């Protein structure tokens, strides 16, 4: 027979859950139901709630369209006892829990590709990718102070202090055949910075011309140095929090400054992978590990929690729906772990050729690119680069004084070389 | 012969005005002197009649009432209309738990035999044409988004914004500082003359013509020229970048955006309770998560909704393209953005045994043809008294640059006292 | 039985047909096939062809998802006696040429609704609006003159030189109390022109004072003014060739300059209402008329024909198709006729109600306003405003030359009342 | 035991350079002193066989050659690779007008046993899957797009490009005028000195302090000096709007766009000949329509493609992320644009009988999750030698300034012979 059941957990966009309509009494149109089990009866087992479900999302979906693909009827249900599987004293919990133990034969959800996932429960063509992510509140600004200069190269205003040399010491030689070098380095450079100062212009016929030559070239000058002017004195490069998950911080979180408070959800592939690969880091983890997502989320907005590890996908989805673009995960969307969501299957099972080739045919006719967009995309998700229409403060527009100390120092340090010299 | 017609209140198509005197409004002529026809309609004092549950016999003009009047000349027909007390266009619902679903609004009486003849704005759906046949459509539209423009969140409403007012202090006192050492390196290698050159060079308005005459405040005063000029042009291109903000933010782009797929606190959006657009929004697969925002920001009407737009209650609005887009040609404040999503455009329903279902739809094509109606454009909805400034930089009026009015004027009156203080320091 | 035939003409991106593949010898995948009539043989009539066409399109797509809403099967063929439909000596032709005789019982194309064409064949609901357009090649580029004034209304302007002669009417008032008005008025002026001038500054400390309160207000005259200087100097305002079909241009095409060239296809819907509406149009009309819309697109191209009318939908989709934006539909896209598509059924038919509800689900769902944009999108359609990356010529900034020759004749005019006066 | 496996060149993943000597290549260190494995490769020197019609022997090296060399040692197997002759991924296709449809490239050997492990960039696809099992993907990526960007065609190659040739020269010649009206009104109420004032009001070099002196043309030149400021400030916001073109930044966006539904005459864009894209361009409902366009241009490999793209000869072009992006990385003047649609990765094809499906997906997996190609990504592709400031100002190099150079250097050599006339002029 081609009917089967499809298990899944409420969790992530793949699977949100709605109830039943007051009035009508049942799902929605275009809704495959689902179903769950309570538990009641103080210690005994009371009979399952049996309330119906409407739960769908980007994968649930997806198996619509491949029921549609081989022709199949189904019904839905989630898992009760556990949520992702852990081979816990050797017996599989969760959604391999319910696939070894069969009376499910199929397994929908954000179910992450592993070995130790794959030994027992075959997998089929991953559909999406997805992995480990570290996401964080990135966001401090920083405007280098060393912006004014940026709207040229360090060559450009070098040349340029070289010619105003090479140009004052020929106009006072168009001018010998007071006007004093001296006077022609602060004339031909107070019309650099437009023409506010007080100078001392020359007299003779042809270094005028040279003086007028040289203001075209001012003229040109002001107009491609603040052409940009106001998008460089605004431009804030955010510094990463951490680099890496091989990075010195999480190696040894104790020779540091008070060690970062990142976790996850403990039971679940994520820190499968982690306790494997980096029993230290695990060791001071578990610790700081929370239920669900919304506790993490709520822990990093709040302080306490400053770093969360966790499913690619899930953390990516949760970037963009947030109030602010002051979550992101680490490494502009970096994953640490190639892996991707696929279908559970029981091993030796022809029903396997039959959902690859479903899954495949939606990236050949790419009829789910439109629903990657459908759901899996926020606000944040397309960031106005660094420029804004935002005052400039103190913090922007401080390599201009830097600049003024500088010299309002070096003028003093030339006071005293004159006054000994 | 006698025929029962009711009509909802919508600006662009129905003008409804309570009569005064004896009971019959005035003969206004429109800009062209044509006489403003009127049409009696026994309806509702307020929407939703509750406690003044009183027909007054009102009169009522438009687009729509123009139509009805070529129509009762071509068909020979007598009517009367009465505006529905509910003032909903109309929806399914059920009541008491029951499984019989019933209409409201239009449907809730012309289903009921209460109204023969339906004449209004009403977008054709699949819901409306079960219970009705729909004509053919007199003018075709498509669902836009009004946005608010009242506030661009760009707005100089002070020339002293493009600096915040911790540095204007650091930049207006790093010029007496710079001042008293031009003096102090210059004197012991005067104070009037050093603290005049360093601010007419800041400002450019070469005032002062002492220049730092030693070498060690020469340096000084060419790197205190570098600095004014470094701030006056970070002044000038952030006044300009706030300015040439005549590119708003991002608007929306038809029912795209994914601000409107997740509700938010600072997204507000919503239309006509038990309208059109309730129906397409149930009624679209996506569209049913976001179903609880507006579910409590839904108003009773477009014209409540459209008054919220103008102020800061609501930001964006979704309603046909005829009504949307007149209201934002009669006021400047109100914009309308985005691509036209469900292009389905009006039409009049009949009964499935009224017999005029064929006759009416052939007389409304044939005012297609001679362009009745287009003439009825021209002289119902087509004032346009804003411009397409989209895509054209703004002029800066006045109260646009009224602070250096007063910047110059607070000068005068400073300098009348500055003046007596001056000639008393002698 | 549910089995009906379905006939169409081609003619618009609705109904594009594409031949077999060379090697499969049949239609592609997801295509219904198509049939045309062919004629041979002399004067007798040949062997049918049978050719295995594929014509498809956005009609044909709407076909396809109304079949699947009504659970029918049809096959497609197309119109040889006639394209559109004339009731020519009482005979109608074309579409409804078809549908009087039968043999198709449906027709689904680029069909205009009208009176005379549902007086004899009922049509369903409109899925696409439309009607008739005119389209030209609309160019041209006129910078406005006073461009150079822009950024400020009148009333800036000249409130600007009453706060000049009122605070040089008191700097020369804080100032008694050789500096006259004359040269309170030629500084207060030389400083918001930049301060390019030689002025002759004041002496007293209180009126420098006043001369820098003015001098920051030049310098947010000067940052507010340049602020979109080179967005109003490159901003071309075009001019439409024709108001509307109602202008006194197409009334009395003679008694002005040589008339526009303007026609379009004969034996269709866009003549048969003109011959109505504007019969004496169409005695002038009758001889620019074209055979294709190709040939109109080419004539207006080349110059021959200066204007076009035809169907609004199939204009609207050829105007955003063109190398470049010359041509383009008067009135932004404005239609003196609003009509629809809809589907030619036989009289006292119920599929008629089932083509109704079969349309309006595309609405009510609006799984066809993507379909929208599938086909019925060109370049031209989104446009770039009229600002660009473009040198400024004369023409751009001539009316800052028409306000210096406009001076260069006043200084003379009060040369003269000077050497009289 | 012994296996044979077929590669194709890919510059991210697969290197490939002829051995010299006697058939070994060098053993060159990567730049953390880690050796550069290589393999054997029996492939056709230069593309296609050609002149020289014989597998030479080369060394190859990369991504793929490493995870060859990490799933040798822990398979305990033999292996030698070849390039296929064709140069071809793979799609299916017939001759000699039969109903039986062949395969090419890849599946061209693998399927007729002369391959018995795939190593490749390989995308996943429906018509690839059905006739080999593919492994779980080693490396998830999607199409993008590479634009050329070699000319972004707002180039300032001059100066003097702000203004059009007859502006300067109008400028320039309504200075003399307007010089000569100053000395005549001022005369019949000098020369020299009326055309410094002509010209330092322009140029605000501020030389020349000989002002108007009659009341007629004080007028002029109140009026010259508006007219100065008016040209100047054009200029000025003519350049910047020149320079500020971070906007041409905006260019194709994904497969959603207009102009890749219709081909033009100025828009062109290819794939690689029998590649994944091409059957995902022939698998698309609205991509047929198009289709005809690339037949005419795609190209036989990437790597020419790409030259193109990079030279005037193409100007968009599609690819796997995992290689263009690489190549935007590799060289300055190309970069990408655009989502990455049809996110298939990359995999290990399998044959049906092969019994090694399950242990190579182990395998591949076991590798992922302890880290070893993520290494393998940042010894192979991380260089990131190019700039991913994106809508960042740009900053003007030198040859970006160098005319103004040559400006004050020209009017330096002019200077010099006019310092002889004016010598001479006395
Ligand atoms: C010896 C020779 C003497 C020469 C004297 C020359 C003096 C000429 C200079 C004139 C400019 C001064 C005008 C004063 C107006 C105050 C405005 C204010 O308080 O409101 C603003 C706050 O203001 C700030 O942000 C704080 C600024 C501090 C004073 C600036 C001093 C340094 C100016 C550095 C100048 C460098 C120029 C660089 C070029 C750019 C905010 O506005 P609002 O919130 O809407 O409130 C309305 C304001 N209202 C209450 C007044 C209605
Ligand atoms: C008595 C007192 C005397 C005072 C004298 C002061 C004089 C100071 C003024 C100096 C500026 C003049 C520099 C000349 C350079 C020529 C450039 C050229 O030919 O190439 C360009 C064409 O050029 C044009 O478009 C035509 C311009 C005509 C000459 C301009 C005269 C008026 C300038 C009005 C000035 C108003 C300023 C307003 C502020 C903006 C195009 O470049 P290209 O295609 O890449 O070709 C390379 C060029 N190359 C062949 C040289 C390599
Ligand atoms: C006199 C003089 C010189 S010599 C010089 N040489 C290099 N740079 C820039 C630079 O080193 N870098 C830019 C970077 C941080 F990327 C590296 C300069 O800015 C100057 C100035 C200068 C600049 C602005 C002024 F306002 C003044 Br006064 C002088
Ligand atoms: C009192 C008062 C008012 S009412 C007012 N209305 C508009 N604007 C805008 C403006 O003038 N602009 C110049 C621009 C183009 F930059 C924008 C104002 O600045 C003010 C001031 C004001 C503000 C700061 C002041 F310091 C002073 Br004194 C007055
Ligand atoms: C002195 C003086 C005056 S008084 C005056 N009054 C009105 N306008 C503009 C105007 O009338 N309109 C703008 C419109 C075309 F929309 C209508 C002016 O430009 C001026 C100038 C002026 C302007 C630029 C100058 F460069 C100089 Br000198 C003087
Ligand atoms: C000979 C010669 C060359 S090589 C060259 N390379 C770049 N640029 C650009 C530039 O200088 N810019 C200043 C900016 C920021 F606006 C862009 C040039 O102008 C030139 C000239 C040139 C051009 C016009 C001339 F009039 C002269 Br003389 C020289
Ligand atoms: C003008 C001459 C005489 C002296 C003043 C030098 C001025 C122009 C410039 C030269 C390079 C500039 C520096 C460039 C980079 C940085 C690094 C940053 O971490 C602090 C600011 C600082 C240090 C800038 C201060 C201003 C600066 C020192
Ligand atoms: C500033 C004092 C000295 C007056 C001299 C400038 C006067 C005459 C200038 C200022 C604005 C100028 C006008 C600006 C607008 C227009 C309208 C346009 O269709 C033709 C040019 C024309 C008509 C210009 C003519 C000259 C003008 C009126």
């Amino acid at each position: 027979d081609d009917h089967l059941s499809i298990v899944t957990l409420e969790e992530a966009p793949f699977v949100i859950v709605e109830s039943v309509d007051p009035l009508s009494g049942t799902c929605m149109r275009n809704t495959v139901p689902c179903q769950k089990r309570i538990i009641s009866e103080n210690k005994t087992d009371e009979e399952p709630g049996y309330i119906k479900k409407c739960c769908k999302g980007f994968c649930i979906d997806i198996l619509k369209k491949i029921s549609k693909s081989v022709k199949f009827t189904y019904d839905l249900y989630l898992v009760t006892n556990g949520k992702h599987g852990k081979k816990i004293n050797g017996t599989w919990n969760g959604m391999i829990g319910e696939v070894v133990m069969k009376r499910a034969y199929m397994a929908v959800g954000s179910l992450t590709i592993n070995e130790e996932r794959s030994e027992v429960v075959d997998f089929s063509v991953p559909f999406i990718e997805t992995g480990i992510s570290v996401m964080v509140s990135r966001s401090n600004g920083t405007v280098s102070p060393s912006a004014f200069l940026e709207p040229f190269s360090a060559d450009v205003w070098v040349m340029m202090f070289v010619m105003l040399l090479i140009v004052s010491a020929v106009a006072v030689f168009v001018f010998e055949y007071s006007f004093t070098i001296g006077k022609a380095i602060w004339l031909l450079w107070g019309l650099v910075f437009n023409n506010s100062v007080p100078v001392q212009n020359p007299k003779g016929t042809t270094s005028k011309i040279m003086v007028s030559v040289w203001a075209f070239f001012a003229v040109i000058f002001l107009a491609s140095y603040t052409a940009n002017l106001a998008a460089f004195m605004i431009q804030e490069e955010y510094v990463d929090q951490v680099s890496g998950l091989s990075d010195k911080k999480f190696q040894r979180p104790n020779d540091f400054s008070p060690p970062f408070r990142f976790g996850t959800v403990p039971n679940g592939s994520t820190e499968r992978n982690i306790r494997n690969n980096y029993a230290e880091m695990h060791a001071y983890m578990g610790k700081f590990n929370q239920r669900g997502v919304d506790d993490a989320l709520l822990s990093l907005k709040t302080g306490k929690l400053d770093a969360f590890i966790y499913d690619a996908a899930v953390l990516n989805y949760m970037a963009g729906r947030d109030e602010g673009c002051k979550l992101v995960t680490i490494g502009s969307g970096k994953v640490f772990a190639s892996t991707g969501y696929g279908i559970a299957i029981q091993k030796d099972s022809g029903w396997k050729r039959q959902v690859d080739l479903a899954i495949l045919q939606l990236f050949g006719d790419g009829e789910m690119e439109e629903l990657e967009a459908l759901w899996l995309t926020g606000i944040c998700h397309n960031e106005k680069n660094e420029v804004m229409s935002s005052q400039l403060d103190i913090d922007n527009m401080a390599g201009v004084f830097y600049m003024l100390g500088a010299a309002m120092a070096l003028s003093l340090i030339t006071f005293i070389c004159e006054h000994l010299f | 012969t006698r025929l029962k017609i009711v009509t909802i209140h919508q600006e662009p198509f129905v003008y409804v005005k309570p009569t005064m005197s004896d009971g019959t409004c005035k003969e206004e002529f429109t800009v062209n002197g044509d006489p403003v026809k009127k049409v009696i309609c026994t309806g509702p004092n307020d929407t939703s009649p509750g406690s003044p549950r009183h027909t007054v016999p009102q009169c009522c003009y438009g687009f729509c009432i123009d139509l009805l009047i070529k129509l009762a000349r071509t068909m020979q027909f007598t009517y009367e209309v009465h505006l529905v007390a509910d003032g909903k266009f109309g929806t399914q619902e059920r009541v008491q738990n029951s499984n019989k679903k019933e209409w409201n609004g239009m449907m809730g009486e012309l289903l009921s035999g209460q109204a023969d003849m339906i004449v209004a704005p009403l977008t054709i759906n699949n819901e409306r044409a079960q219970y009705i046949e729909f004509s053919k459509p007199f003018k075709y539209q498509g669902l836009t988004i009004l946005v608010k423009k009242e506030i661009p969140r760009s707005t100089l409403d002070s020339f002293m914004q493009p600096f915040q007012s911790t540095l204007w202090l650091l930049v207006g006192l790093s010029v007496h500082v710079v001042a008293v050492m031009l003096y102090l390196l210059d004197r012991f290698s005067t104070l009037s003359s050093a603290m005049w050159f360093s601010w007419g060079v800041l400002l450019n308005s070469g005032i002062g013509e002492g220049a730092p005459r030693s070498f060690s405040a020469r340096i000084l005063g060419m790197v205190w020229a570098g600095f004014a000029m470094i701030i006056v042009a970070s002044y000038t291109a952030n006044l300009a970048a706030f300015l040439v903000l005549d590119r708003p933010e991002e608007r929306i782009t038809g029912i795209n955006d994914p601000r409107l797929r997740n509700p938010s606190d600072k997204f507000i959006y919503a239309t006509v309770k038990q309208s059109s657009v309730d129906i397409y929004f149930r009624r679209q697969v996506e569209l049913s998560t976001m179903y609880r925002h507006m579910e409590k920001h839904n108003y009773e009407s477009a014209a409540e909704a459209i008054q919220a737009v103008r102020d800061n209650k609501l930001h964006a609005f979704i309603w046909d393209s005829a009504v949307l887009e007149f209201e934002a040609s009669q006021k400047c404040d109100l914009v309308t953005t985005g691509e036209l999503f469900f292009r389905s455009g009006f039409g009049i329903g009949m009964r499935k045994d009224s017999p005029w279902k064929q006759q009416v739809s052939l007389s409304i094509l044939k005012s297609h043809e001679n362009g009745f109606m287009e003439d009825l454009d021209k002289t119902w909805v087509r004032y346009q008294e804003c411009d397409s400034r989209s895509n054209a930089p703004a002029t800066l009026t006045f109260e646009n640059m009224a602070g250096v009015f007063m910047l110059v004027a607070g000068g005068i009156v400073a300098g009348i006292f500055l003046i007596f203080i001056e000639i008393a320091y002698k």
